[PDB]
């Protein structure tokens, strides 16, 4: 419970559970009540640092990103060099981060990936921060043209 | 208070906002009071008229003034999808939190809503979407008892 | 937490795989990606 809440804020430094409420002296009893307080405050922080977020959409082609790359990097349109890649076990394209090749991996070999970097996107730019200090992601899903 | 212009804050510069006033609405005015002595808003979702190609999005923000009376984040709503949708991600009533502007009274405040990168003479990711536009389009739900 | 859930947008690497893709050897789906014309990803992300 204290990851998962560690996790729906960014807040990593979160301690809420501290040892020990067992007591080697004593039966170890009051453990239970003692860890009941610590749930009860993690609960209390947690209402008290709540938040209706702005829940935001943003779309974006593969395509457009491939394309986009600037003169220095390496861009490409995506279908012709899909195709190519098809055709020819060998291909690759792209500059690191953004690249689109064959499988690395031994089972993968004959699979095709495609690779894009959330910090090429700059989404950040979509809204000023403030309000955005953090962003995260809430759903992906996939549409292929 | 039913002004349109840039935005004050830093951040906000390039961003275009239109404001209202909910008391120049008049929205009292629509039924007579017996019945209604007291206006809450349930829900607020917004439609664009305003014609943007496929694989694009809106990007835009409701406001409130006040925040008077209080909510975690509800007095902010992000609009995407741009055709009538409510803020937020599935929209959910018998949801154990409040939505945003519940609670807000109809006859007074101010409502704005910022459209980021509007500038022209700055290149603004929202500049041709904005010259589409014919107008904003609210709908308020509100509640009478 | 659905898949994704969490996520910077900042950094990170997202990768999209195809099976059986090459043409050379006979991949089932060699013809479904010769079609594609890109991949569309629709990201729902909160601001907070």
């Amino acid at each position: 419970a204290e990851q998962a809440y560690r996790w729906e804020l960014n807040d990593d430094s979160a301690r809420f559970i501290k040892p020990g409420a067992w007591q080697g002296t004593y039966a170890g009893l009051l453990a239970g009540e003692t860890l009941m307080l610590s749930l009860a405050q993690m609960e209390d922080a947690h209402l008290k640092r709540d938040k209706r977020a702005l829940e935001v959409e943003r779309t974006v082609s593969l395509a457009e990103v491939y394309a986009g790359l600037p003169k220095d990097n390496g861009p490409f349109s995506l279908a012709q060099e899909i195709d190519k890649l098809v055709s020819q076990g060998s291909g690759s394209a792209g500059s690191g981060n953004n690249n689109l090749a064959f499988g690395a991996g031994t089972d993968t070999k004959t699979s095709l990936q495609a690779s894009v970097s959330f910090a090429d996107l700059k989404i950040r730019e979509d809204y000023p921060a403030s309000l955005g200090k953090i962003r995260r992601i809430k759903q992906i899903s996939v549409t292929l043209p | 208070n039913n002004n349109l212009a840039f935005g004050a804050g830093t951040d906000t510069k390039t961003s275009l906002q239109a404001s209202v006033s909910f008391a120049d609405l008049k929205i009292r005015e629509d039924y007579p009071a017996s019945l209604g002595k007291i206006r809450r808003i349930k829900q607020i979702s917004v439609t664009l008229p305003a014609l943007l190609g496929p694989y694009q999005d809106v990007q835009a923000i409701l406001s409130y003034g006040d925040k008077a009376g209080l909510a975690n984040g509800c007095e902010a709503l992000a609009v995407s999808h741009g055709m009538n949708d409510s803020g937020q991600f599935q929209l959910d009533f018998n949801d154990g939190k409040f939505l945003p502007f519940e609670g807000i009274a109809i006859d007074q405040g101010t409502l704005t809503l910022s459209f980021p990168n509007a500038s022209m003479p700055e290149k603004g990711k929202q500049a041709t979407m904005l010259k589409t536009l014919n107008d904003i389009i609210l709908h308020i739900r509100y509640t009478i008892k």
